[PDB]
């Protein structure tokens, strides 16, 4: 069946499949979780303290998602995690491909 | 599930454990192609980032196939040394919290307090106490950390646990306000972690997990056997204003009785927990309930209040004072007892008969009931039809043997005419359909299988020529390996072919081999024999194969190589015998059935005295297979042994082997002395086949639709399946069930992931006792309480109550476990049997004119009051019993009384009276025997105790057979012992000890001057219809006894 | 397996309503907190598991032998599958699955099952070629197993009666069961609780009381010898069973039991009938099992304390077991801590590590269990001239 293209996914009850945790996945059909899982953000839900302290308008107890990370933990600058995450999304493709 | 926080506090000068040999873990393996590993020890808190990429733990759950073990191991090893946490040792003694410190690497360092970490890792020590108070008053910001669940391979956080920056109350309260999802215990953990949950239906199945944690610790905590730990109850808070949340939370803490098999069988638990809490609105805001009434307030103060914690009045005992200051010792408890089923094992009920309230059938305004129902596929529970009909391998040689009665033998026209009569009879139907209906060579293939996969890697030993080194000798081919203890390795191919024959004729070997000489073994060290079946291409390897030191002589005759080779007059086989050989067998049935004339009869007759003339010139011993059989031939026979041999003597025998309800029998020819006899007349086997009878061959049904209505021997086993849904069919369909079988199974399924898709089954067998003891059902004063049958038939309305029914709905109906190869024909012993010959003809020999003979019943030989399937005037007679141990009592709605005490034989007996007597006087009143004297004593006793209108009966073994028996083959079931070798003959019944049976002269003139009083005799006219009108065949290890015990034992009525 | 079997003591069976009203009295009572403690804090099935595992593990690798009929051979025969292989002595090579559910049940009723084996004639094996027996346990799916497992030659007829299939089943009414025996069997059990504790009323009582002796008139009645499970046990029922061994059949008598298997604390007993002669008694007054239940108890069920805080004060009886750490890195903390240590435990034990390449991270244990002992022989610690040498307690 040719999955339509465009759907009313996110907006109620019914959740896309091929980005469930669900580890069976990945044991039924490799070469799917293994790219499935290259997508997954996996960075943090920093709340936002300075934010409401200023009685801005916000849902208290919100959050955002800093999409990156840092470069100065204690001061010592470790190299930028995101590349490695970069890195080997390239280098697992190619060898794919 | 939830705060597995168990304070482990692993000590820092010992974080170098992280060496340690791989870590235990946890393995698992199902059909989900999952591949979990969970995590022991203090590692439940590491998760793979999106580091330790092509590490080996990678890339090995897409194994798809089942994981080695191994591999786990190295991997580990692999996946050990690289992993790290931070800690520094310095003076002193410090736990390490073990928290942070496996937060701050689970996350790489991205949250603030990480900074805290990284750049100074002491704050993570601490001493005995508050491993966050220096944390808290550095930072001054909520702390946040998730907790990754089991199977290591998922990184989704399913909840976060979260720390306050106040361990005091109000801020608990205050960060507890916010936070849409949320929920904390009441151990003193609670000053230091809320919890905060992902959605609005994620709460409630932790809710429900915790809920039966609590009921597990309130039960253990109910004989103070608590384990070494704290947390008084389990239960949680919250403040979900949620109508759904909020009831079931109020309802809980009134069901903290029940034990709910948490995980074991895991179930429709919660969606039970979640309708019954549904199920009290519909009373707890209607009246016409059960609130009883105070409930109401109770319930409501609950539902209303959401901040007290409920305790019961022990646990209030021990939640003591740091917690929620929001507590109440509650009471009064719902009662709803409700029962936890057993593993897969089904579950089975025994509907009762003494209560003290009843039921209704459909609704008070109609007439019959009609339950038009579903039924049950094959493809789920089977239907087993083998009956078993053997226990240990010796059950299949046993056989019987019976000797002349009578000094004279010759033929007479009376007889052959009888026999010439018989013979152009047609046979009747039913005894056609009894020995057809099968299966019974199916059932000694089973014990066949048993012993050869018990020999192959089953513990069995067999010393090279017991019994069973014959029964492994069958059905195997060339795969036997003596090493004077028989071993089996390969070769293994096995026989085919055992058409029911075979079995025949070996037994006929084992018979005649062990009546030649000793018992030593059954291996001759030289030996020969023939054989005369119609087809014998079996036996001869059979034999072959189990001596292994040959030298014999075998060979079979009379086989022209046809599959079912008809006996075709037969006569081209007796100037083959030039040899003088050893014991002769013949399987021959000698059974034409088509267009019966006499001068078929006379032939045939003819060559069964031929072959009865050969096989007794031939060698000494010798069965011969007979099949008319009635004594007109076995005269023939005996007269033919005068003029010709010798004192060469005859015998009649029957075989464990045989099929049960044959006409068949065999003849045993040797040549030692007579015992003065030399004829026959009276016998029970030709006893059998004299009998014109004629009869309906009825069977089972599986009929699906319940009715309302006695309708009284079909017979059959209701079958079906209803659902779990809605529970008020259930119920009704389980009683209107219960008026009908005395025996219900029932077994649960679940597949549709809640209550939807139930499918409980039903099934049982329709039993006549049920039907009689519920045909009255009267408790009332000559009304239609339970009556107002319409034209003809009979209609119930009140039914007797179930007891355990309604609290078994959550857990109690089993789950269906391998196989559950519930059966349709069921087996029977020879014993029970007769009972129901007896149940029989004794309901049937009720003399007309004497059926409006009010009133009294008295029965004595009680014990589960099994009579009350011999009569069927329980309309207006009420019974009284007397009889062994048993609780007396009364039952008030069924006139029945029972009474436990010896009786005397010897009372007074009222007008228009019934006594009613099976073996009653056959027994030790005290230990000592009773001699036939004192038998017919006590007979004489009750005679005198006639009551002018009042009949009554006895049954009594008559010896008239016993007395040529002569050879047995220890039974387990019916025994015979001469004392004195020929004085009076003790029989045992199946376990108990012998007893002394009658003579029969004293009966004889008993019944010539009683004036009054008669002997009734059994026939398969009174067998038959008894076996054809209740479901059950034959076949427990009986079987062959059937013709003796049937005409052993006899009845005595006494009417005046 | 060991037992111990009592007789009666007196001339006389009669009940009176003395007796009776003391036996109720003491069933309306409630139990003692305490006593529920003791037979539930566990584990005591655990223990046989030990010994269990100890065999198994030991004639599989372990220099063991089982002469095929031995009590080992029943001991292995437990907990285990399909795996024994007769040579005339068993061993075991694979098809090695073992079962579960051992509930203390199956303990008990094949305990009951050797004894009355022994008890029955000559202990000449626990092998006879071929008998029968029945059950009446509220649940017995192992048992029978266990049996048909433990023969081999089977030539037998096992089965038991009353299984509703449920697991945890309690104890009610029971009743469907006797016209069911409709056997004549030989060797009888049957492990049924029979100790409704709820709303102890004179009726249920009563009603109770019938049904136990119900249950002795069958098995009686039935073959020759046979253990029951009693566990009120009060001597008013057993006088009630002793009258109704009068008038019924015979001189047949009957003893007390108990068994080594059997749960330490318990009020339980077990009461064995035999078709033999009688040792002219025939009534029970006294005998020391009646005398154990019959007693209106109270008390606390106290328990262990795993305290870390040393006090130089005599508290005398919690009582409780100290443990904890200190360090080596300054010696005058150590010191005091093992005597004051020492001033209540006689005996101590440490253990010592050593994580910190070098005297930091020292890390030395103690460990031990406080005895009144020790408590008693120093409360006096004297002396002195009846002065505050050793002593000026404070208040209390």
């Amino acid at each position: 069946e040719r999955m339509t293209e465009n759907n009313d996914v996110l907006t109620g009850n019914l959740y896309p499949s091929l980005f469930t945790d669900d580890p069976t996945l990945s044991a039924i059909a490799p070469t799917l979780a293994k790219i499935a899982r290259l997508m997954k953000p996996t960075t943090s839900l920093t709340p936002d303290d300075r934010a409401i302290a200023a009685k801005f308008p916000r849902f208290k107890d919100s959050a955002h998602l800093n999409p990156y990370s840092s470069l100065n933990i204690g001061g010592r600058t470790q190299h930028s995690v995101t590349y490695t995450r970069m890195y080997d999304a390239i280098e697992e493709m190619f060898n794919l491909i | 599930m939830i705060d597995l926080r168990l304070e482990e506090d692993i000590l820092t000068a010992t974080l170098p454990e992280f060496l340690s040999t791989r870590p235990k873990y946890r393995y698992a393996y199902t059909n989900t192609k999952q591949q979990d590993i969970r995590f022991q020890g203090p590692m439940r808190h590491v998760r793979l980032t999106h580091l330790y990429k092509q590490t080996k733990l990678w890339n090995l759950q897409y194994i798809e196939r089942e994981l080695a073990i191994s591999e786990i191991d190295d991997a580990l090893d692999e996946f050990i040394q690289t992993f790290s946490l931070p800690y520094v040792i310095e003076q002193g003694t410090y736990k390490y919290n073990m928290l942070l410190g496996m937060h701050a690497h689970n996350v790489n360092y991205q949250d603030d307090v990480s900074e805290l970490i990284a750049n100074n890792p002491q704050l993570l020590n601490y001493l005995d106490d508050n491993p966050f108070s220096a944390i808290f008053e550095l930072v001054n910001v909520d702390l946040q950390i998730y907790q990754y669940g089991q199977n290591i391979f998922n990184n989704e956080a399913e909840h976060t646990i979260l720390f306050l920056k106040d361990n005091t109350n109000y801020g608990v309260i205050q960060a507890l306000q916010k936070h849409p999802f949320s929920a904390t215990h009441i151990n003193w953990h609670l000053h230091k972690h809320i919890f905060v949950f992902h959605s609005r239906e994620q709460l409630l199945n932790k809710l429900l997990s915790a809920g039966l944690e609590d009921s597990q610790l309130y039960q253990r905590q109910k004989t103070y056997s608590t384990k070494r730990g704290d947390r008084p109850t389990e239960r949680m808070v919250t403040y979900i204003e949620d109508d759904h949340i909020r009831r079931i939370q109020a309802v809980f803490p009134l069901l903290l009785d029940n034990i709910f098999d948490v995980k074991l069988h895991k179930d429709s638990s919660m969606t039970w927990l979640k309708s019954y809490a549904d199920m009290i609105y519909d009373s707890v805001k209607n009246s016409n309930s059960t609130i009883t009434p105070e409930i109401r307030k109770l319930y409501l103060r609950m539902y209303n209040q959401y901040m007290r914690i409920f305790l019961p009045i022990e646990q209030y005992m021990l939640y003591d004072n740091t917690c929620w200051p929001f507590s109440e010792k509650i009471t009064l408890k719902i009662n709803v007892r409700l029962i936890s089923s057993r593993e897969n094992q089904p579950v089975l009920w025994k509907t009762p008969i003494d209560t003290e309230n009843l039921i209704s059938i459909v609704q008070p305004d109609e007439p019959i009931n009609k339950l038009n129902f579903t039924a049950i596929p094959s493809t789920m529970i089977r239907l087993n039809d083998n009956i078993t009909m053997y226990r240990a391998v010796k059950d299949m040689f046993s056989a019987i043997e019976y000797l002349p009665d009578a000094i004279e033998n010759i033929p007479t026209l009376t007889m052959k005419e009888q026999a010439l009569s018989r013979y152009i009879s047609p046979d009747s139907e039913a005894q056609n359909f009894f020995n057809n209906q099968p299966p019974y060579l199916n059932s000694i293939m089973n014990v066949n299988r048993q012993v050869f996969e018990a020999v192959k890697r089953g513990n069995i030993q067999v010393s090279t020529g017991s019994m069973e080194h014959l029964c492994l000798c069958m059905h195997v081919k060339s795969g036997l390996i003596v090493g004077r203890t028989v071993l089996i390795d390969d070769k293994v191919v096995l026989r085919r072919n055992f058409n029911a024959s075979t079995a025949k004729m070996i037994t006929c070997y084992v018979k005649a081999f062990a009546q030649l000489y000793g018992e030593g073994s059954l291996i001759n060290p030289g030996l020969r024999m023939v054989f005369f079946g119609v087809e014998t291409e079996p036996a001869i390897d059979i034999l072959k194969l189990f001596y292994g030191d040959k030298s014999l002589y075998i060979q079979g005759f009379g086989d022209r190589g046809i599959g079912r080779d008809k006996f075709r007059t037969k006569i081209e086989d007796a100037l083959t015998l030039r040899i003088g050989c050893d014991i002769l067998i013949s399987d021959i049935d000698q059974a034409d059935y088509e267009d019966p004339n006499e001068e078929k009869f006379d032939d045939i007759t003819d060559f069964v005295c031929y072959v009865t003339e050969l096989v007794i010139s031939n060698a000494t011993v010798g069965l011969v297979k007979i099949s008319m059989p009635t004594y007109y031939i076995m005269n023939k026979i005996s007269s033919t042994l005068n003029n010709k041999f010798s004192n060469v003597a005859i015998n009649i025998v029957k075989l464990s082997t045989q099929k049960p309800y044959t006409y068949e029998a065999y003849i045993m020819l040797s040549h030692g002395s007579t015992l003065t006899n030399k004829g026959y007349l009276r016998n029970p086997v030709c006893d059998v086949y004299l009998e014109k009878i004629s009869l309906q061959p009825m069977d089972l049904k599986i009929i699906s639709t319940i009715s309302n209505e006695i309708n009284y021997d079909k017979p059959t086993l209701y079958r079906f399946v209803v659902d779990k849904n809605d529970v008020t069919d259930v119920s009704i369909a389980m009683h209107i069930l219960s008026i009908h079988c005395s025996t219900i199974t029932t077994r649960s399924v679940m597949v549709r992931s809640d209550n939807t898709g139930a499918f409980v089954t039903m099934s049982g067998i329709k039993d006549m006792k049920r039907v009689a003891i519920m045909n009255r059902m009267t408790d009332g004063t000559s009304a239609n309480s339970y009556m107002h049958e319409q034209n003809g038939k009979l209609y119930l309305q009140k039914v007797p109550y179930l007891e355990d029914l309604i609290s078994a709905f959550p857990n109690g109906f089993g789950s269906t476990y391998q196989n559950d190869y519930d059966s349709s024909m069921s087996v029977i012993n020879v014993n029970a049997l007769i009972r129901q010959v007896v149940y029989r003809v004794i309901s049937k020999s009720i003399p007309v004119a004497l059926l409006e003979s009010l009133s009294r019943i008295r029965i004595i030989g009680g014990r589960d009051l099994g009579e009350m399937n011999a009569v069927y005037k329980l309309y207006k007679t009420p019974i009284e019993v007397y009889d062994a141990v048993g609780i007396t009592r009364e039952y008030p709605h069924v006139q029945i009384s029972y009474r436990a005490q010896r009786y005397s034989f010897t009372e007074s007996i009222p007008n228009h009276t019934l006594l009613l007597a099976n073996y009653v006087i056959m027994n030790d009143v005290d230990g000592a025997p009773i001699s036939s004297l004192e038998q017919i004593n006590t007979i004489k006793k009750i005679i005198s105790k006639i009551s002018l209108g009042s009949i009554a009966y006895i049954q009594v073994y008559t010896d008239i057979v016993a007395r040529n028996i002569n050879v047995m083959t220890k039974n387990d079931s019916f025994l015979i012992s001469a004392n004195a070798d020929k004085t009076v003959f003790k029989v045992q019944v199946s376990g108990y000890k012998a007893v002394e049976m009658c003579n029969y002269e004293q009966l004889l003139q008993l019944v010539s001057d009683n004036t009054g009083v008669n002997i009734i005799k059994l026939t398969y006219q009174d067998v038959l219809e008894s076996c054809v009108l209740s479901s059950g065949i034959l076949g427990d290890t009986g079987s062959w006894l059937l013709d003796l015990v049937l005409a052993s034992t006899y009845i005595i009525e006494i009417r005046g």
